[PDB]
């Protein structure tokens, strides 16, 4: 029942169902994912930061993130490759992201890597 | 203005299959036109795929290049939009990048094709 994290496309976030606030792919049910892409838009919003997160499988997801800018435990600028921790959400049915870690990618090696990943987690609950 | 639909991840081998379509082409610049617009890529299983431009260069482009484009009819790639991949740390592995273009060919349904 806790706690798990699968690295997803974002077409694949797009063809997830919600029924009464619980997001299913197949007979399994996320919450928490992980997705690779590139930071195409950064605005600063009043309360946190929009950013538009372009993997190449669909148009670009929101991921809100928040900042502390008296901190460096500050915006990703745009053309940056990203890995992206977070929740899936929905409001009005518009799909996004709300993300706790926002890690640039220093070793494109990962994005290839996460390609895999995705493809292997899904595999996975295929099977389920 | 193709930045809101899906992009096939594409070796050289497949522009044919593909032509017409939206796609990310990542290899590495083995070559550019004096004019700056066209230039040459190569793939992880060291294939050609050759990249065109309406506008020329703004800057020196080298090592490995990711670019979008449609695929056109004679199955080169009109250019929309590139990224440099940078290598500060660690050289990125093309070889296995390719690796993973051809799972997700076999594989849509793991890797939905948008």
């Amino acid at each position: 029942r806790a706690q798990h994290i699968v690295p997803c496309t974002i077409s694949q976030l797009l063809s997830a169902t919600l029924v009464d606030e619980v997001f299913r792919i197949g007979n399994v049910e996320i919450s928490q994912v992980t997705i690779v892409g590139i930071i195409r838009h950064a605005e600063k919003a009043p309360t946190n930061i929009v950013y538009k997160i372009d993997d190449m499988t669909a148009a670009p997801m929101d991921v809100r993130q928040w900042v502390d800018t008296d901190d460096t435990s500050t915006v990703v600028p745009p053309e940056t490759y990203v890995k992206v921790a977070g929740h899936l959400r929905s409001f009005q049915n518009k799909k996004s992201l709300v993300a706790f870690k926002i890690m640039p990618l220093e070793d494109m090696n990962e994005f290839t890597t996460h390609i895999l990943e995705v493809i292997n987690a899904h595999m996975v609950l295929s099977k389920a | 203005d193709m930045m809101d639909l899906p992009r096939s991840r594409i070796n050289a081998g497949m522009l044919a299959q593909f032509i017409d379509k939206p796609v990310c082409f990542v290899g590495r610049l083995e070559k550019i036109h004096p004019t700056g617009k066209m230039f040459i890529l190569s793939d992880g299983e060291g294939k050609n795929g050759t990249i065109e431009l309406m506008e020329p260069l703004d800057e020196e482009i080298s090592g490995i290049v990711e670019v979008v484009g449609r695929v056109t009819a004679k199955a080169t790639i009109l250019c929309t939009s590139y990224v440099q991949f940078k290598e500060d740390s660690h050289p990125f592995d093309l070889g296995l990048y390719n690796e993973a273009v051809k799972i997700i060919h076999d594989f849509p349904q793991f890797y939905p094709l948008g």
